[PDB]
């Protein structure tokens, strides 16, 4: 809208917001993040993982 | 004269500026409950109207004799008041002591035929005018200090009031905190007849929708009639059978 500026979500968070300067509507994304699982065989045969 | 009409479902308009998409966004804010009594003040030729959290205003003359608002605690020159004029070409604003005229009137245009001196009047603000068949709504609130104006234009049918949705987005706002406790409006002026509906404002809670555009398309007043309540509860606008 014209008179808009932020964004929201289903439930709490920004998700889009304007360019103060510009005109312009871009998004908002967090950066990456995850679990690390590591795969071996037993001691027994190597320690290669 | 004074009569009573429905209010309908009028008197929604944006609680912010946050953009949503293909929401049902529930509200707790001040509004004008559904079906509600609003003032007819119709053919007044020439009253208090008492100020509260909020008020409601519409009107849909062509004359233009109608304009401007004052606001203050005693409207005397003991007291602090914020005069607002909303006249061709801008607006004029400012928090001023007086005893004011016989009658606040324009007198078409001396605006010293409302005010009849001044005091220490530091502040002063000049901005854009308001002005700029045809249906206008406004939306007069003060929080916190803040002054809030929300307003319309639509194009009406007739000159009675019409059913229908429109939400009214905001267009100003004002760090300026007095005492107001009253409000009366202006008359620029030989008989002649006005009219226009006053509502007053409640803290309710409310269910709005919003498109895949962002504009408001629809609302539900919570604790009107049970299935109000239900589709509060439920958070949707359609209820299966149960
Ligand atoms: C308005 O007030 C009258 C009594 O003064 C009442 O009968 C009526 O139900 C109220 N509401 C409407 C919409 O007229
Ligand atoms: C504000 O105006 C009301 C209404 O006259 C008055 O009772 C009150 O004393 C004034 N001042 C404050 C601080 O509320
Ligand atoms: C309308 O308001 C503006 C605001 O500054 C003022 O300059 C102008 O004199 C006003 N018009 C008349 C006819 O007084
Ligand atoms: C003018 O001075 C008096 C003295 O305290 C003050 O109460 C009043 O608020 C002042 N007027 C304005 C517009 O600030
Ligand atoms: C919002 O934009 C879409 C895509 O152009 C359009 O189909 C829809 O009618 C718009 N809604 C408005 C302007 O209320």
């Amino acid at each position: 809208l014209p008179f808009q500026q932020f964004g929201r979500d289903i439930v709490d968070t920004t998700d889009a917001v304007r360019d103060p300067q510009t005109l312009e509507i871009l998004d908002i994304t967090p950066c990456s993040f995850g679990g690390v699982s590591v795969i071996t065989p037993g001691t027994n045969t190597s320690n290669q993982v | 004269t004074q009569s009573y009409t429905n209010s309908f479902t009028r008197g929604v308009y944006y609680p912010d500026k946050v953009f949503r998409s293909s929401v049902l966004h529930l509200t707790q804010d001040l509004f004008l409950p559904f079906f509600s009594n609003v003032t007819w003040f119709h053919a007044i030729s020439g009253p208090v109207l008492p100020f509260n959290d909020g008020v409601y205003f519409a009107s849909t003359e062509k004359s233009n004799i109608i304009r401007g608002w004052i606001f203050g605690t005693t409207l005397d020159s003991k007291t602090q008041s914020l005069l607002i004029v909303n006249n061709a070409t801008n607006v004029f604003i400012k928090v001023c002591e007086f005893q004011f005229c016989n009658d606040p009137f324009l007198d078409v245009e001396s605006e010293s035929g409302v005010y009849s001196s001044a005091n220490n009047c530091t502040f002063e603000y000049v901005s854009q005018p308001f002005l700029m068949k045809n249906l206008r709504e406004f939306v007069f609130k003060n929080i916190d200090g803040y002054f809030k104006i929300y307003s319309k234009h639509t194009p009406i049918i007739g000159r009675d009031f019409p059913q229908g949705f429109s939400a009214l987005e905001p267009l100003v706002d004002l760090p300026i905190g007095i005492n107001i406790t009253r409000f009366q409006t202006l008359l620029a002026l030989t008989a002649g007849a006005a009219d226009y509906y006053v509502g007053y404002l409640q803290p309710r809670t409310f269910l709005l929708k919003y498109n895949e555009n962002g504009t408001i398309t629809d609302a539900v007043d919570c604790a009107l009639d049970p299935l109000s309540e239900t589709k509060c509860t439920l958070k949707s606008f359609t209820v299966e059978k149960g």
